């Protein structure tokens, strides 16, 4: 099965996507879920491209990575 | 500033290693079954009066991911072996999941509990006897938790820290 790597402030997370049409508001929604439950901001950034959000409204394909930050919005990496 | 304990969660597909990980980190129970691929959460606690942080890894039960067991067995520092009382195939699995650490760790002994979880529900189809005696025939603890009630749950992860602490 393809997944993502998801850093947070306290662990990893791998998520599961069925394929790179995914969105990357669906896998940060995922990884927010499970890692905080029921809800702070949040943003993903792409691994080797810090302090920059990536576009939650573009898909995986798009992002050419497999490996993410989730970082709290007002926080860094 | 303190002392890292690296804990691992192993067992069968749907015996609560998820639920029983969330209890400890979070004090919530998860009612849903969203299988795991992998998951880790630290934690900052005082088991027996000494500030530790704990890094728990949270495995997958599904065989679609058993090779990644090489990799996690190898570093792990204590292991949950996870069945639940319901489920005798989860039971007779844990096997499987002892002899592979056990390999990876060249027939040491390695700080291990045999966790019963979902103690709370009324089916009960392994015997305690039972259980109490694949514990003795390995040589470590057995603990009935649950996950939902929050029973002996910090009893069967601070088992691990204390084992670790004197071997
Ligand atoms: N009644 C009860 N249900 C529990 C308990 N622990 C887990 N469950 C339930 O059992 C189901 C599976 O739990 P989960 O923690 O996802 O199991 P898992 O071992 O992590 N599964 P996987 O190996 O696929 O990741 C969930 O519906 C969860 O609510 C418990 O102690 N009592
Ligand atoms: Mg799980």
């Amino acid at each position: 099965s393809l997944f993502v790597r998801i850093n947070a402030a306290h662990g990893f997370s791998l998520i599961q996507v069925d394929n790179t049409k995914v969105t990357m508001k669906e896998i940060l929604l995922k990884a927010v879920k499970r890692r905080k439950g029921s809800q702070p901001q949040y943003r993903l950034e792409k691994q080797s491209e810090p302090n920059v959000a990536v576009d939650l409204d573009s898909t995986l394909e798009s992002q050419s990575a497999w490996e993410f930050c989730l970082v709290r919005e007002n926080s860094s990496r | 500033g303190m002392t890292e304990y690296k804990l691992v969660v192993v067992g069968a597909g749907g015996v609560g290693k998820s639920a029983l990980t969330i209890q400890l980190i979070q004090n919530h129970f998860v009612d849903e079954y969203d299988p795991t691929i992998e998951d880790s959460y630290r934690k900052q606690v005082v088991i027996d009066g000494e500030t530790c942080l704990l890094d728990i890894l949270d495995t997958a039960g599904q065989e679609e991911y058993s090779a990644m067991r090489d990799q996690y067995m190898r570093t792990g520092e204590g292991f949950l072996c996870v069945f639940a009382i319901n489920n005798t195939k989860s039971f007779e699995d844990i096997h499987h999941y002892r002899e592979q650490i056990k390999r990876v760790k060249d027939s040491e002994d390695v700080p291990m509990v045999l966790v019963g979880n979902k103690c709370d529900l009324p089916s009960r189809t392994v015997d305690t006897k039972q259980a109490q005696d694949l514990a003795r025939s390995y040589g470590i603890p057995f603990i009935e938790t649950s996950a939902k009630t929050r029973q002996r749950v910090e009893d069967a992860f601070y088992t691990l820290v204390r084992e670790i602490r004197q071997y």
